[PDB]
């Protein structure tokens, strides 16, 4: 469940 | 610059473990992003091996997961790839790449990782020698094992015309390429050609001129 | 695991034309912040996979150019508007909302265009390979189109079998043209033995057959 694009950074994506 | 430079090509025996390292240079691992890799085996599509994100969590490609670990070496600026108990299955061209939200932005150039009890072999290095007007001339790279082979001529100063093609796998199961470049009859001349002939696998450079015979 | 299936697997398309490839997921792609990562890779010959368009429409340069993304849910497409000979290589969709991340199969793109006929070469083999039992005759045929082509070894009039091999470049991404390799292998013993070395080529370019050959021993 890690590994996905959403996990993929510090800030959340918008 | 953001770049991902991965560890060298070469073999590894049958039931052994498969190490690639990716050095990262122009960006710190934890600052941000994900860290992944990524295969592409012989002549099919690419596939998700897993990742490391800047702070150190891994995500793994559930069918891969029980052979598969990476880890983060901040220290040199790396991450890491290892598969265990590997098989002609797992020969493929391995990447590393940087994830974020924006997609796979950056890449390293691919290494080809060869799993075989086959032996290191490094090529020999023959000329093929030199309408009207144009002429063609090359160098025939044989009997090496594993892939690749890297060729220039005259050092990368000529590539206008260079036709480098793909490896055979030769009876002897060992490679067999050419590359060939056309020039001007009439330069055949004042000017020297040299192909430059890199095994990474064995260390192996070799340099050789393809002049025309007498 | 959400399976990408890319359509077509293969496209030629003639240099300032559009082409569109299409991109069905198993399963939806949007994850649940509301964002579908869904990204579009051109993968050029010999060459790592470079990022074309991320979150499904959005351009890597930035700005406008000739590569177009949509779709949502489990249908996407990318548009290429005037295709150029650079363009050339494999395509693929990938997905990175659902663990794990999955590519398609890919799409070759190919440039549709007009005949040529090869260049022929024969190249003998070496003082320096002889000395070692072995002989290496290569052939090239250069720059040539379509890639279809055949080659034949002849030696003292008797067609070769199963004692050659060929290679063919990728799509050259500036004339769009193929070039191919061809070595026939004999040992030394077999090489002395005979005189006359031809290739004969048979292409779409050639009205009739090209022959290029040498004998053992003139210079």
């Amino acid at each position: 469940l890690a590994g996905g694009s959403a996990q993929s950074q510090r800030a959340p994506d918008r | 610059q953001v770049q991902l430079q991965e560890s060298g090509p070469g073999l590894v025996k049958p039931s052994e473990t498969l190490s690639l390292t990716c050095t990262v240079s122009g960006y710190s691992i934890t600052s941000d992003y994900a860290w992944n890799w990524i295969r592409q085996p012989p002549g099919k599509g690419l596939e998700w091996i897993g990742s490391i994100s800047y702070s150190g969590i891994t995500g793994y490609n559930p069918s891969l997961k029980s052979r598969v670990t990476i880890s983060r070496d901040t220290s040199k600026n790396q991450f890491s790839l290892k598969l265990s108990s590997v098989t002609a299955a797992d020969t493929a061209v391995y990447y590393c790449a940087r994830m974020g939200y924006d997609g796979l932005a950056y890449w390293g150039q691919g290494t080809l990782v060869t799993v075989s009890s086959a032996s290191t072999k490094g090529p020999s290095v023959f000329p093929l020698a030199p309408s009207g007007g144009t002429a063609a001339l090359g160098c025939l790279v044989k009997d090496y094992f594993p892939e690749p082979v890297t060729v220039s001529w005259n050092s990368g100063a000529l590539t206008s015309g260079v036709h480098t093609f793909p490896a055979v796998l030769q009876s002897s199961g060992l490679y067999s390429l050419s590359s060939v470049v056309t020039v001007p009859s009439s330069s055949l001349g004042t000017q020297t050609y040299i192909c430059n002939v890199n095994h990474k696998p064995s260390n192996t450079k070799v340099d050789k001129k393809a002049e025309p015979k007498s | 695991d959400i399976v990408m299936t890319q359509t077509p697997l293969s496209l030629s398309v003639t240099p300032g034309q559009p082409a569109s490839i299409s991109c069905r997921s198993s399963q939806s792609i949007v994850h649940s912040n509301g964002n579908t990562y869904l990204e579009w890779y051109l993968q050029k010959p010999g060459q790592s996979p470079q990022l074309l368009i991320y979150k499904v429409s959005n351009r890597f340069s930035g700005v406008p150019d000739r590569f177009s993304g949509s779709g949502s849910g489990t249908d996407f497409t990318l548009k290429i508007s005037r295709v150029e000979a650079e363009d050339v290589g494999v395509y693929y969709c990938f997905q990175g909302s659902h663990v794990p991340p999955t590519f398609g199969g890919g799409t070759k793109v190919e440039i549709k265009r007009t005949v040529a006929a090869p260049s022929v070469f024969i190249f003998p083999p070496s003082d320096e390979q002889l000395k070692s039992g072995t002989a290496s005759v290569v052939c090239l045929l250069n720059n040539f189109y379509p890639r279809e082509a055949k080659v034949q070894w002849k030696v003292d009039n008797a067609l070769q079998s199963g004692n050659s091999q060929e290679s063919v470049t990728e799509q050259d991404s500036k004339d769009s043209t193929y070039s191919l390799s061809s070595t026939l292998t004999l040992s030394k013993a077999d090489y002395e033995k005979h005189k006359v070395y031809a290739c004969e080529v048979t292409h779409q370019g050639l009205s009739s057959p090209v022959t290029k050959s040498f004998n053992r021993g003139e210079c």
